[PDB]
Order: C-alpha cells, then sequence, then structure tokens
C-alpha cells in the first residue's frame, strides 16, 4: 500500500510543493530586505518573528558579498518547516491511504 | 606571507619529524600584466572586479 | 479573459524584482557597521577597558565624551557638517515626597522624568545657553520614545566648534563646573559625517540614560541616509525602472477606480479585492516618501562649506527605516499576489476552495490559542518581569513566548529566578503548545480538505 | 441571551478588570533595572584589580576571603560620622551581617581499617549533627552559638541542604575602616576551618527616590567534598505603600476586590447547601472554586504580612543596627506567586463566554471532548516520560550535570524537543548506552507519540463537526 | 480476577527496585568529580599558556602539563606528611605512569623510496608492539613488564584497543621527589616518536562520604600525528557496611534475590506445564528479558563484591600503587545492566493499565498499529541508511561529524532536531553539500513523517468506529 499511495498521490504534492516553493520564496525576500538593514537594529516584530537556519544562532547579520544561493534555500526551507507548513502534506497522504 | 612562511612553513619542510614531504616545495605567480588601482581601505568591495 | 492581467502583473513582478535587487547590493549598510566600531566598539582611553556599549557610570561617560568620542568627530577619515550638538533632560529637587516616617535622615530626593516633573530653572554660572531651559519649540526637537521613557526635544543644549581644541576646551569648561547633576535623567550627543571617498552620508544619535536607581543605559543609533546621483548606464537603468514602476501604480489606481464605480460595497467581500488597495496605497506610501527623501537632499549637500550651525536632520532617517521596512513588506505582500494566480488545473483548484472554506475556522481557533497566549504572557511577566530581562516588559514576554515556540529557549535565567513555578511554567508552556494548541490548526485544515474533495467527487459523479 | 448570563458577564468582567489593575500596579517599570544595576555591582565585579575572579566564579575559601575584603566593601561604602549612599541614590540601611553553620568533628564513623590513617571525618550539613560549641577566642558573637529564636531566624532551602536560622553571627559596622578591621580579626583567628558548611551576607538598601527597599542576601556553600558553590538574592520589597494618591486607589482596588471574593464566596457556599449538592461533575464549578481558594489564600497572607511590620518600626526607633527584613521577602515572593498563579486562572476563565457563534461552539465542543482520550494518552506519555528520565539519571546523573537531578532530567527531556542540548558531552559519558537513550528517544518521541496526539485531535474533531452538522440537519 | 495478586506482587517488586536505585544512585556525588575534573583538566597547563588537559595539541604540551597542573593538583601542602588534595581527599599511594610504544622496522616503505627515508613506525597492534630495552637501561621505565605481571587489562581507548603491559614508573608521595622523576624522564627522551599511548593513574578516598575516587588519564599519540586526550573518573564504594542506611540496602538487595528467585521459579513452572509457544505474546518475552538483565546483574555483582582483596593488599602496605580499575570497570558495567533493567520494569507497567473503555482502545490501536508501522519502519530505516551511507562517503574526511558511520546516524538525528550547524557541510563541497541537507530535510519531514500519522490515524479511527459500532449496536 504504502509505495501506491506515494506514486498515487503525486500531483496533489506537487501542488502542495509549489505553493511552497512560491512561499518560500515570498519569505526569503522578505527576511533578507530587512536583515540587509542589520547595522545594529533591525525592528522588534522582525527581529523574535524571524527564522533563520540552524547554525550561527546569534545571527552575525549584515550579508557582506556573502547573501549565496545556499544560505537562501536554507533559510526558506527551514522556515518553512518550523511554521508547519510542510505538516501540510499529511493532509494530503493521510487521506489518500 | 613572508613572516608567515619564515616561521611556519620552512620549520615544516626541513624541520625533520614524521611523514615526510617527498618532493621540494614551488611558488607559482600569474602576473595579469594589467596592474590594478586598489579601492581605498574601508568597505568591502564585492568580492572581485 | 485573465491573460493580459496574468502579463501585466508578470511584467510588474519583474520590475519588482530588478528594483529589489537595485537595493539589495549597495553596500550602504555595512558602511555603518564599519562605523560602528569607531565610535562604539573602542576603548575609553589607552589604561581602560570599557568602550560605549558598556558603559556603566556617568565617570564613563565623561571620560568617553572627551576621549573617544573627539577621535571619530576629528580624524575612514570623514568631514563634519556643521557642529555636533550635545544636550540633556533633567528634574528639580523635591519632585517627589518623601514619607513622613524617615524625612530626617533623607533631605534630596528627584523623580523618574515627566514631563509634569520637569526642571525649566536656571543652575550653575548662567552665562551660556547650556545654564538657561530653551523650550521644544525653539529647539525644533521631538520626542525620541527610549529604554525607559519618552523624552522630549526640550532641554539644556549646547553645540560644539569645528575645531578639536575648541570642543576640548569647551567640554573640559562644562567638566569644571558639575554640569551632569543627580537631576539629569538623559543625554544625547548627535551630528553627522560626510566620508569624501565614498558618496555616503551618516546621521548619528547616540542617548544615554540615567534611571533614578543608579548607573547609565547606552543606546546609538546611525543611518546612512543616501544621496542619488547617475554616472553610468547602471544607475540610470535602475532610474528608468524606478520611474516604469511608478507610473504601473497609475494603471493600477485608475483600474481601480474605473470598477468601482458599478460595484457599491461588493468590493470587500473578496479577499483578494482587499489585497490591491493595501498594495496600492502600501506603494504609494513608499513612493512619496521616497520622492520627498530628494527634495531634502538638497540643500543638505551644499551644508559642509563654513557651516557653524547644527544639521538638524533627525526627520530624515525615521522615514528611512519605515521607507525599508514598508519596501520589505509590499515585497512580501505582492509575491504573496503572485501566489493567488495558480489556480491553472483541478488539484489547484480543490486546494483553494479547502484554503478558502477553513479560512473562518482558523480565524476562530486564532483567537482561541491568542488568548491562552496572553494568559502565559500575563503569568510569565508576572513571574519572571524583574530579574531574567527577557520577561522585563510584556512586549519582551510576548516576543520571547514567540521565540520559545520557535526552539529558542535559555532556561538557565529562568530555573535561577524560580526553582519552583519556573520550571512548571516552561513545561506546562511546551506541553501544551507543541501537542495540543497548535494540533488543532491541522485538524481543521484536514477536515475541510476531506470534505472539499468528498463535495467534489460527489458532485462530478452526477455531472 | 437572558438577564442572568448577561449579569454574569459583566461581573467577570469587573472582576477581570480590578484583578488587571491590580496587577499593573504591583508591577511597575524600572524596577528591573535597579535589581540589575545591584546584581552588576556585587556579582560581576573582579574580587581585585590582579585577578579575573568575581562572585559568581568562586573556587574556594581563600578566593571568599579575598572577595570580603575586596569588592564586597568597595560596593557597600562610598564617600561623597557620614552615611552611606550606593549609586548616590540607594542608602545602606543600618549594617550588614555575616553568618556561619558549621558541623562538630566527630560526627562520622571512620571504617577500622582506615581508621588508624585518618582521624578527622566531618559529616555533610544535618540539624542532629550541627555543632554548638565554643571555638577559637571565645570572646564574641562570632565565637559563641546562637539559637535561632535568639536570631529571629529561619531556614533558606540552598542548593545542597536546607540551613537553620542559627549559627555563628557578626554584625558588621557603618564605616568602611571598622569594619575592614573586623573582618582581617576574624580572618587572622582562623574562622573558616574544615567544619564550615554554609556562610550568609545579609544588607538592605532603600533606594528613596521611588519608595521600595531592596534586601540582599549572599550564600556561600562549602560541600563535603571540597569546593565552593555561591548564590545569590536581590528582592525588592514596598513597605511604605501609603504616600501617593495611585497608592490609595490601589488600595480602593484591593477593598473593591475583596468584596468582589466575599460575593464570590457567599454565592458558591449558597449555591451547594440542597441546589445541586455535590455539583463537582462541571469543569467550570472546580475552576470556580480553585480561584476563589487561591483568592482567599492570598488575601489571607497579604493581611498577615503588612501588618508585623514592626521590624520596621524598631529599626526606626535605632538605625544602629542590623535590619531584618527577610521574613517579609519570603512573604512577598509567596505573594507573588499565588497571584501569578491566580491571574493566570481568572485569565483561562475566559472560555465560559465565547460561545457567540457556531464556529466558537463547534471549537469548545471539540476542545471539550478531546479531554478523556488526551487524558488517557498522557498517562501513557508520562509513564515513558519518566521511564525515560530514571534511565538517563542512573546512566549520566554524575558527569553531565543536565542530568545531575531527577527533575533536571525530566527539564533537559523536554529541552531536548526544542532541539538545544549538546550531545557532546552525553556521548563522551558512555559512548554505548548514551547515543542509544537519545536516537531511541528521538524516533519514538517525534514519530510514535506526537502523532498519536495529532490523530485522537483529528478523529475528535470530525467526530464533532459530523454530530454537530448532523443535528441542525435533523433539526 | 487474579490480576490483583499479580499487580500488587509487581507493585512490591518495583517499591524493592526504586528503593534500591535511590539507594545506590546516592546524594550529590556529582560536586566530587564535578570538582575534581575540574582541578584537573580545565586548570590550564601553566600560568602563560591558555592550553589545557582538554586541548592537548602536541607532545611538549603533554610534557608541561605532567610537570606543571599535574603536580599542581595532586600535591597539597599542609615526616613526609600525605596529601589532602581538597583539605578533605586523601591520595592513596602514589600515582603511575605507563607508555606503550611500537618498534622500529615494523614499517614497511616502497623500495624506490628506500633513499630519503629511513624510519617509519606501523600503528599501534600487539603484534607490532616493542619489547626491548631502551636509553639508559636501569629501572621499569625502559624495561617491558607482561601484563600479567602488571595485574593489567585492556582499556579499547578512541583509536584503537590498548593491552595492560608498557613501560611503567611508580611516583612518590612529595612533589619533590615525583618532579625530580619527570625531569629525569624528559632529559633522558622518554617519549620518542615511537610512543603511542601515555596512562596516569591514582585515587583518592574523601573519608567524609565513604566514596573512593579513581582517576584515569590516556593521551593517545596516532600514526598520522598528533593528540588525543581522554579522562576518566569513576567514584565507588567498597567499605560498604558502615551505617544503619547501609544494612537496610542490604536486606532490600537480598529481598530483591528472593524475589528474582520467585520469577524465575513462576516463569520455569508456567512455561514447563503448558503453552509450549509462549512466545507470541511480548508480555512474556519482556519477563524472560527482565530476569536474564536481572540474573546478570545479580552475578556481576556476586562476582565483584567478593574480590575486594586489592584492598586487603593495599591497606597493609601504603607505599605502593593500588590497582582499582577492575572495580570501577565492573562497576560502568553493572550501573548499565541496572539502568536498562529499571528501564524495562518501568516499561512493563503497561500490562496493568486497562482499568475503562477509554484506555484499553489506545492500547488495541497500538497493538493493531505496530505491525503496519514495523513494516513502514524498515524501508524508513533502509532509506536513513542510505543517506547515512552518503554522507559517510562523501563528508566523512573533512567535516569532522561524518567521520564514522555511528557518528552519521547522530548527526543525521540531530539535524531533524535541527541541532546542526550548516556552515560547515556546505563549505566541504559547494555542490552535493547544499543538495543532501535540502533533500533530507524535504524528503525527511514533508514524506516520511506524515506516512507514520496517515497510518496511526488510520488505524486509531477504524478501531475506535468499529469497537463503538458494535458496542452501540447490542
Ligand atoms: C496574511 C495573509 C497570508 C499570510 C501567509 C503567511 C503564513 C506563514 C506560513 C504559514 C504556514 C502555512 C500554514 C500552516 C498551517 C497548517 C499546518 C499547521 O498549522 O501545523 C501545526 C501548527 O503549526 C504551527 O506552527 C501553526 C502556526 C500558525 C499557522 C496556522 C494558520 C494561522 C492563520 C490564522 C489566520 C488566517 C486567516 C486570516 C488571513 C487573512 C502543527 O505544526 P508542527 O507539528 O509541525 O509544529 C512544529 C513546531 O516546530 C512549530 O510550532
Ligand atoms: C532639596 O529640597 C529640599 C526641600 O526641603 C531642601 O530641604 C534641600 O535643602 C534641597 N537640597 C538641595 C540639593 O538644595
Ligand atoms: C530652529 O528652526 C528655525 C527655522 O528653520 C531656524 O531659523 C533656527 O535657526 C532653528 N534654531 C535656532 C538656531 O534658533
Ligand atoms: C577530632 O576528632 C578525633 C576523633 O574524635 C580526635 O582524635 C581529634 O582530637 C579531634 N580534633 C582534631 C583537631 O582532630
Ligand atoms: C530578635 O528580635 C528581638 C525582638 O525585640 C530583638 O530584641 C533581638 O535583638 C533580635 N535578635 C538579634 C540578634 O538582634
Ligand atoms: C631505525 O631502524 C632503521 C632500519 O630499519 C635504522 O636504519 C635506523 O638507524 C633506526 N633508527 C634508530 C637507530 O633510531
Ligand atoms: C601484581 O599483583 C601482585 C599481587 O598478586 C603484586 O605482588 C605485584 O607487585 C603486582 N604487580 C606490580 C607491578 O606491582
Amino acid at each position: 500500500v504504502f509505495g501506491k499511495t506515494l506514486c498515487r498521490a503525486l500531483p496533489e504534492l506537487l501542488g502542495v510543493t509549489l505553493g511552497l516553493v512560491v512561499l518560500g520564496v515570498a519569505y526569503a525576500q522578505l527576511a533578507i530586505l530587512l536583515v540587509s538593514s542589520c547595522v545594529d537594529s533591525l525592528w522588534s516584530v522582525a527581529q523574535a518573528l524571524l527564522v533563520l537556519c540552524p547554525g550561527t544562532g546569534l545571527s552575525t547579520l549584515c550579508p557582506a558579498e556573502s547573501w549565496h544561493l545556499s544560505p537562501l534555500l536554507c533559510v526558506g526551507l527551514w522556515a518553512l518547516r518550523l511554521w508547519g507548513a510542510l505538516r501540510l502534506g499529511a493532509v494530503i497522504l493521510r487521506w489518500r491511504y | 606571507l613572508w613572516p608567515w612562511m619564515a616561521h611556519v612553513l620552512l620549520p615544516y619542510v626541513h624541520g625533520n619529524q614524521s611523514s615526510p614531504e617527498l618532493g621540494p616545495p614551488r611558488l607559482r605567480q600569474v602576473r595579469l600584466q594589467e596592474a590594478l588601482y586598489p579601492d581605498p581601505p574601508g568597505p568591502r568591495v564585492h568580492t572581485c572586479s | 479573459s485573465v491573460l493580459r492581467e496574468l502579463v501585466t502583473y508578470l511584467l510588474f513582478l519583474i520590475v519588482l524584482c530588478i528594483l529589489t535587487y537595485g537595493m539589495m547590493s549597495s553596500n550602504v549598510y555595512y558602511y555603518t557597521r564599519m562605523m560602528s566600531q569607531l565610535f562604539l566598539d573602542t576603548p575609553v582611553s589607552k589604561t581602560e577597558k570599557t568602550n560605549f556599549k558598556t558603559l556603566s557610570s556617568m565617570e564613563d561617560f565623561w571620560k568617553f565624551t572627551e576621549g573617544s568620542l573627539l577621535d571619530g568627530l576629528y580624524w575612514y577619515e570623514n568631514l563634519l557638517l556643521g557642529v555636533p550638538r550635545i544636550r540633556q533632560l533633567r528634574v528639580r529637587n523635591g519632585s517627589c515626597s518623601i514619607p513622613q516616617d524617615l524625612r530626617d535622615e533623607i533631605k534630596e530626593c528627584y523623580d523618574v522624568y515627566s514631563v509634569s516633573s520637569e526642571d525649566r530653572a536656571p543652575f550653575g554660572p548662567r552665562n551660556g545657553t547650556a545654564w538657561i531651559y530653551t523650550s521644544e519649540k525653539d529647539l525644533n526637537g521631538s520626542s525620541h520614545w527610549g529604554i525607559i521613557a519618552t523624552y522630549s526635544g526640550a532641554g539644556y543644549y549646547l553645540d560644539l566648534s569645528r575645531t578639536r581644541e575648541e570642543t576640548a576646551a569647551q567640554v573640559a569648561s562644562l567638566k569644571k563646573n558639575v554640569w551632569l547633576d543627580r537631576g539629569t535623567r538623559a543625554t544625547f550627543i548627535d551630528f553627522s559625517v560626510y566620508n569624501a571617498n565614498i558618496n555616503l552620508f551618516c546621521v548619528v544619535r547616540l542617548l544615554v540614560e540615567f534611571p533614578a536607581t543608579g548607573g547609565v543605559i547606552p543606546s546609538w543609533q546611525f543611518q546612512p541616509l543616501k544621496l542619488i546621483r547617475y554616472v553610468t548606464t547602471f544607475d540610470f537603468f535602475l532610474a528608468a525602472c524606478e520611474i516604469i514602476f511608478c507610473f504601473f501604480i497609475f494603471y493600477y489606481v485608475v483600474e481601480e477606480i474605473l470598477e468601482i464605480r458599478i460595484h457599491k460595497l461588493h468590493y470587500f467581500r473578496s479577499f483578494w479585492n482587499c489585497l490591491d488597495v493595501v498594495i496600492v496605497v502600501l506603494s504609494v506610501v513608499a513612493i512619496g516618501i521616497n520622492i520627498y527623501r530628494t527634495s531634502n537632499v538638497e540643500v543638505l549637500l551644499q551644508f559642509l562649506e563654513d557651516q557653524n550651525t547644527f544639521p538638524n536632520f533627525e526627520h530624515l532617517a525615521y522615514w528611512q527605516i519605515q521607507f525599508n521596512n514598508i519596501a520589505a513588506v509590499t515585497v512580501f505582500f505582492v509575491w504573496i499576489k503572485l501566489f493567488k494566480f495558480i489556480n491553472f488545473n483541478r488539484t489547484m483548484s480543490q486546494l483553494s476552495t479547502t484554503m478558502s472554506r477553513c479560512a473562518k475556522d482558523l480565524f476562530g481557533f486564532a483567537i482561541m490559542f491568542f488568548i491562552i497566549f496572553l494568559a502565559y504572557a500575563q503569568l510569565a511577566y508576572l513571574v519572571f518581569g524583574t530579574q531574567v530581562d527577557d520577561f522585563s516588559t510584556f512586549q519582551e514576554c510576548i516576543f520571547t513566548q514567540f521565540r520559545i515556540i520557535l526552539g529558542d529557549i535559555n532556561f538557565a535565567e529562568i530555573e535561577e529566578a524560580n526553582r519552583v513555578l519556573g520550571p512548571i511554567y516552561f513545561t506546562t508552556f511546551v506541553f501544551f503548545m507543541f501537542f495540543i494548541l497548535l494540533n488543532m490548526f491541522l485538524a481543521i485544515i484536514n477536515d475541510t480538505y476531506s470534505e472539499v474533495k468528498s463535495d467534489l467527487a460527489q458532485q462530478k459523479a452526477e455531472m
């Protein structure tokens, strides 16, 4: 049964992951247009309700010539998990099972 | 770089110890023939240009 | 029918992305990080070890003012715009009431800073302007909203000079007569620099607060205002992108106005309709403050010639910060608006239907969740609100709890502050948040998905 | 809908507003910074100009002697007879007091085999095995045991044990020179022997600007195995409440709260006389009973805490003695805890009234019908949690320091879910059965236990929604 | 029914076990080992250096530590008076130092390279050990002593498992003589390129409480170069019967032995009379597992407590090194066995929590979904091990967290918790670095974590539905 469901819920999972890609891109755009404003004080809400992917718990801020592709994917993917956006997959899988 | 080589690298090569080097070292340079005018020190520049 | 809107929105999103990349690698803020270390991260003098960020006494403040402060102001190398200004706020003796029980041992008594209990009388040698009270209007000042209070724009001000020796002598004179008495509550030091080698403008404001108990609390604010100029075709290309983004908004607003002459109020039922107005107002506010910035950059750029007047420019950094926040939020919202358009297939259709059908129950459980969240926040504020420094104020408690939800606990100060009722709060919060409360949104979403799928399957089979 | 529910609602909001005003008035700002500056002055200051050691990082008795003659005297006495102002605002009240608790030699039973080579044994601290005899130059209160009653003391509940209020005490002076001479004479004669088990330092300040006393207590524990364990306590109090008009407003609010509590008490007692006798089958009634009990306890604590302020009057009569402000601080802490608990409960009581539409009613019914299954599964979840905690306590209970105590094990296990642990120290403490515990715990905690909770919630919500939909549809 | 008898007996057994575990896990002896470790591990090797034992780098650092922080922490000043480390901890006898080395010529080099290099030393092995005198051959520090003559045993260090033999020296009771001995060892070079391991051993008593402490510090010199330090502080109790609580613990231990004998008899009788299958229950396999573990623990305790002859030998001559390593090893083994046994005894409580309709259906759901959970967990673990082997083969030489296979497994389990550093993994490989992390997180939190939920929810739903329908239609 298991693999069958994995090959039977593929279109819905692809739609959900497309939505997740859009949301993660939006967050990464939002989460780097205000960490670029590093200086020494970003904001109140944006400093608490923000997610950075594991590693460097205390942010070093100021991504000077170091905003490479890999950290953006890292932070977007990890922010997608913390907020429980990935658990939405269960909503599909359970029904299929 | 020259003090670092004087204090670290040279004692590591000729300073007989375990795991011998098996071959002399070498330094290789490219000139670029296009001597660059440097930006004044301070804020960083985007990688290289 | 819907293709033209899609292509216009795609062009708009491409333009917005090119502007977003334009204001992302300008290296305007690493500049201020570099100059933050010049003033903040520097020992007060040769023999001392503490810097501005770790000030703990009034004498440290005096040593810093005539020490490290007089280094950055008078030579990387920068140019001083006009002269720097330093001012204080102070309260009057007797502003509070000593209890009769022990009035025979304590004579002097001061209060927490407030407008109702603010000093307005001259003190010391009444020669200069630092010993006379000047009103807020006469100073062109405004509130600051500091750490422990909100300070008005009035006080006892003294603008410094252009040469290092004159300012050093003047602050030495300010030292000879006691100018920071026990009545002072806050002190401001603000100025601006030029930095000829790279066209960057910096506005600097440093604040030192003296609480009613003792010690000092330092704070800083550096803002790099930038002046727009075209040298290559790349920044001229960015200007062209700015103007095309400018008159995309005109098309959007005229299209908005044209379609409202038919519908009276039916425009507010649709969620996607009430997002266009938010986008429009937010973008027009951003572009308005941006165009106001340039009208103030003028005259400012010619201020470095021989001016001995204080460059009053604190009204611009606040709007710069607001512009940054507005740009970030509008980028997020336009990306969400792009997220709207994906309804091509039937799977995306049923996902959108599920979300639209479950939004209301999501809002209701959000209300319940916020009630419980506020209950825990108040409990944490009342328990740990005086030792931990993460629960010092109510908003700090709320933000700390939100950070705890995302896994950022400390648990050392919480344990030390209360060995019992400290661990209980943390354990109960974690248990009831990560096992019960946050598992109720997903139940609603799952049930809505099941009902939507069943309804679609039943309705498609019959027709 | 009716008049009764509206009256209950308006009464509950009036009570909530009164309690919110009461809690806001006793939690003013600028009180955190008072204690923070006090701690920074007394804890973080190095014991000497040539050493990096402070109170928080004490390591031996010589470091303690350096601190007592060093940063303590520097931070206690400020110059400007005469009086001392700490930050030119905080007035030092009376004199500080030092106290020592020690055990007696011969409180052990050395094994016969090793008896020939070891002659001295001192037990860990206990009331039944504590010294009560003079020692050294017995010509003062520092070399003579003073009973708990004669010292007006009480227990402390430190880190290792719960110490008594008695011991050998010395009252210091008002000026720095006399206190320094006293400490020098107290150190030249060996006052801290191998039998010393605990040391206390106590004092207080006023800070007349605001009306807020501060009581400072520093404790140093000497375990029987050697070493030093420091701890501190800074506590702000208010003993001269009625000064400004806001204090009168707070007193009026307290009286209004007392009237509200009396009304709730009389309503609940009148309800259970014959009508609905033994009515504990409803959750809201039990919640109301709990709130009433907590409020009555808080009121009783408050009544018998502001009445016994005689110590303040005695100190004000003669300001050359030691002010005793420890019972007041203890009862203030207890009152704060009770107030926080009761305000949390009265806040979560708000769910009785949020049923204004069908969505909130459905959510309330779903939460109501989840309680039984959730409790049933929580029993098993906590059984497994306690089994893992006991295993971790037995395995890592002596090396890691995050599993050094059973409750510490429970808290560390709760933190593991949050993923803020090290795993290097626990892996180096046991190369086998250490990583096994971690991996097995993570697997059985994220894959088998959370999903069961969410499955129960999902099934209950679906059943409740179907039942409610069938109800109105059939109607 | 008859469950009441079993419940009462199990409750008594659990109470006895909890009393025994509380007795063995005594009052705060954490601070004992904490003070000892912080005295010996965290102290810098010199007043000018910043390095300690935990961060040793080379052999000269080891020599500085030996005549340094070690001598400062060992001998405390207060005819040749003894040393009290904290004025409470008594240093028993003298400490002992030992060295394990390989021989020159245990190593083959290519014949075309035998012109510039002459000496290479193999990695440590029993076959390539050095058993010949070297240097100024005078005493036991320059003469090989067999493992049997040293009363030693293997250790199983980090790099390899080391023998109980080598070249050893017994230090003195005073600081001056030990310093002279160490200086003599250093002057006539004792740690050359052939050395592979160094051990330092001693013990203390701390007569206040009744608890010996055994300290062993090991330093490994791998063939590739470098230094790897490790430590071990172990508390023991060898004079048990002193106070009344000791007699109470002995009585509890005897009661535990009686309970174990009763359980063994019941198990044998109830498997012999009938129920020859006996293993399709999972409540009879747990019983035999508990019995086996408890019998192993009892045997270990009996064999260990009778071998206290080393204490008697030391107490009649207190100028020699006391051998307490075997007792520490067996104490660690006993602690592990007891912890596992008590964990399983606590787990056994699930057999009795069935007393209302709510608690029965949860057990039924778990028992019904166990098969499907195992079936999917097989595939989940196969995919997990595929990820682990890929990570080990790719990042296993540069990251310090994928150097061993089990370390890769633990690293992935920590990645699930989010306790990882993404910076280190990407700089080891610009490509295939981010890909690994991204695909791992995605396929682990979006797919594998949700199939478990699907299975569990379906099983619970069907169980509750059928139970309610058959109960309400009867
Ligand atoms: C502003 C317009 C749109 C803004 C869009 C921005 C939204 C930003 C991303 C959201 C995620 C997508 C929906 C996810 C909700 C559905 C799934 C879900 O909620 O998961 C559960 C709760 O998780 C959670 O934290 C839940 C956090 C809150 C998300 C639930 C939705 C709240 C919406 C309330 C009003 C909506 C209607 C009004 C909008 C106009 C369990 O999680 P999990 O076990 O894995 O615990 C892991 C632990 O580390 C995190 O707590
Ligand atoms: C402050 O005012 C009080 C009011 O009585 C007075 O007694 C005292 O002398 C004043 N102190 C100073 C600093 O002048
Ligand atoms: C205050 O602002 C006014 C209006 O620009 C200006 O004339 C004046 O110089 C400012 N303050 C002073 C120096 O009086
Ligand atoms: C301590 O007690 C022992 C045994 O009771 C006794 O021999 C000794 O004299 C006492 N005093 C000292 C200082 O050891
Ligand atoms: C304890 O309180 C009584 C109350 O009058 C007082 O006389 C006595 O001095 C206090 N004890 C000490 C040690 O001061
Ligand atoms: C080590 O052995 C080699 C022969 O394998 C020999 O040439 C060399 O002298 C030896 N090194 C010494 C004597 O330390
Ligand atoms: C090994 O133990 C025996 C006692 O059985 C003892 O005589 C001998 O000295 C020990 N070995 C060493 C190296 O001390």
